[PDB]
């Protein structure tokens, strides 16, 4: 009994991972200015709003 | 395919000041690709930022990277003597492809300093040989930029020279340029003055050095 | 450490075919590629291609593809590129970085970049036959050629291949001392000029020689500078 | 003299675009179009 393994499959399933990886983790969106979600009195109309 | 532009394409900076150096890409990238190397002059290039910020082990912590989309950018700040080399960007496809960057020369160091220009005709053994070469050597000029014409006889002469530069001089940071003109025997022999004429910054009028043929 | 070392400088006649070495030691051949970028004279960085070492898929540059087979050897971690059909443009330096890793998902981004490289190989193409430098002297001014400083110099025409090495005095002149890079001649034979500044009083005192070495045409050729009388 | 062989084949061609799958950023087509309009005449009707 013997135990040996091909890599030629192995490596061709892992770099389909990798593409997926690549496609998810990097991307970063870039956002300065917004809305506040806190808020300190009630202010009524205009926070129903933004919260919604 | 992904073409990178490099922005500006020459920087001069003296030592101690952050720098700032720009890689436009055709199209957008994620951050993960897009990694910044350093190639030293005779040396064998080397690795700064890899990934889009991340700092590349054994690299001081001076040199700095960031950017996103289209636009990325590497900082250095407090600039010392061992960072003036040319710098590369580049990305990867997903089938492996690695397109590089056309080169940001950060030729530094200021001090303007006008050139000695020296001129030296040919030898007598050259000319048996049949071909002349007569040599204008500008010494110890900053900055890099001048200009020489060749004048035989109050005519100029185009076509028949070529010019070779040294780097920067560790010791002084200014730069040595020779322009060499090839004639043959017949040729320098059918005209009696020659002439280079050096227009140079630190020069405020052209200097020209001038020998006459068969008189030394 | 993890380290690379390339193959040995190379001459090589138009049409015929070079092979390149890349040799890895340190880190698990196997886990990662082995990419080979190139350097034309006063040209950027210019990718070629791919090999796996886990793996024998290659991926070439579209103006090289059909010209350029890569391979890789197990025993002993030794990447080989063979470049046929040479043209005078591919004389450059060819480099060989290691790449990416071949063996297991990815999430660092430094396995995604060239991270250790070779110390490059210099491969120069032309019909040229190996031929010895001719030097001729480049003679001190008369009038001093300035109140103090003297310029002396040596001519280096018509060799090839590169390199040459040009010592002044055997060593003894080190401050002053200026090598122009090479040039390439239409005649396609490299020039080169040597020059350094002394002291105008001192031309007389010292006699000023300069050595030069073509270690491929194995000349070696000394010639005396000194200003001409009349 | 006996015994044959039948081979079965896909199509191809020498112009094609690219298109991304989820895997592949990269991977080529033999005919496709685009679904964002992104020229405008410059008048309204
Ligand atoms: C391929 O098809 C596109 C789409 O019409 C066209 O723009 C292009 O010129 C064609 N040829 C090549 C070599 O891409």
């Amino acid at each position: 009994r013997g135990q040996a393994a091909d890599l030629k499959s192995t490596q061709a399933a892992i770099d389909q991972i990798n593409g997926k990886l690549n496609r998810l983790i990097g991307k970063t969106n870039e956002k300065f200015h917004q809305i506040e979600k806190e808020f300190s009195e009630v202010e009524g109309r205009i926070q129903d709003l933004e919260k919604y | 395919e992904i073409v990178l532009t490099q922005s500006p394409g020459t920087l001069s900076l003296s030592p101690g000041e952050r720098a700032t150096l720009s890689c436009r890409a055709s199209q957008s990238v994620t951050n993960r690709f897009i990694a910044w190397y350093q190639h030293k002059p005779g040396q064998s290039p080397r690795l700064l930022i890899y990934g889009a910020s991340s700092r590349a082990t054994g690299i001081p912590d001076r040199f700095s990277g960031r950017g996103s989309g289209t636009d990325f950018t590497l900082t250095i700040s407090r600039l010392e003597p061992e960072d003036f080399a040319v710098y590369y960007c580049q990305q990867y496809d997903t089938s492996p492809r690695w397109t590089f960057g056309q080169g940001t020369k950060l030729e530094i160091k200021r001090t303007v300093a006008a050139p000695s220009v020296f001129i030296f005709p040919p030898s007598d053994e050259q000319l048996k040989s049949g071909t002349a070469s007569v040599v204008c050597l500008l010494n110890n000029f900053y900055p890099r930029e001048a200009k020489v014409q060749w004048k035989v006889d109050n005519a100029l002469q185009s076509g028949n020279s070529q010019e070779s530069v040294t780097e920067q001089d560790s010791k002084d940071s200014t730069y040595s340029l020779s322009s060499t003109l090839t004639l043959s025997k017949a040729d320098y022999e059918k005209h009696k003055v020659y002439a280079c004429e050096v227009t140079h910054q630190g020069l405020s009028s052209p200097v020209t050095k001038s020998f006459n043929r068969g008189e030394c | 450490q993890v380290q690379l070392v390339q193959s040995a400088p190379e001459v090589k006649r138009p049409g015929a075919s070079v092979r390149l070495s890349c040799k890895a030691s340190g880190y698990t051949f196997n886990t990662y590629g082995i990419i080979w970028v190139r350097q034309a004279p006063g040209q950027g960085l210019e990718w070629m291609g791919w090999i796996s070492a886990y793996t024998g898929n290659t991926n070439y540059a579209q103006k090289v593809q059909g010209r350029v087979t890569m391979t890789t050897d197990i025993t002993t971690s030794t990447a080989y590129l063979e470049l046929r059909g040479l043209r005078s443009d591919d004389t450059a330096v060819y480099y060989c970085a290691r790449g990416l890793l071949q063996g297991a998902v990815i999430l660092d981004s430094y396995h995604y970049a060239l991270d250790f490289w070779g110390q490059g190989t210099t491969v120069t193409v032309s019909g040229a036959s190996t031929k010895g430098p001719s030097v001729f002297p480049l003679a001190p001014s008369s009038k001093s050629t300035s109140g103090g400083t003297a310029a002396l110099g040596c001519l280096v025409k018509d060799y090839f291949p590169e390199p040459v090495t040009v010592s002044w005095n055997s060593g003894a002149l080190t401050s002053g001392v200026h090598t122009f890079p090479a040039v390439l001649q239409s005649s396609g034979l490299y020039s080169l000029s040597s020059v350094v500044t002394v002291p105008s009083s001192s031309l007389g005192t010292q006699t000023y020689i300069c050595n030069v070495n073509h270690k491929p045409s194995n000349t070696k050729v000394d010639k005396r500078v000194e200003p001409k009388s009349c | 003299n006996s015994t044959a062989t039948l081979c079965l084949g896909h199509h191809a061609v020498p112009n094609g675009t690219i298109v991304k799958t989820i895997t592949n950023d990269q991977i080529e087509v033999t005919n496709a179009t685009e679904l964002v309009q992104s020229s405008s005449t410059g008048e309204i009707c």
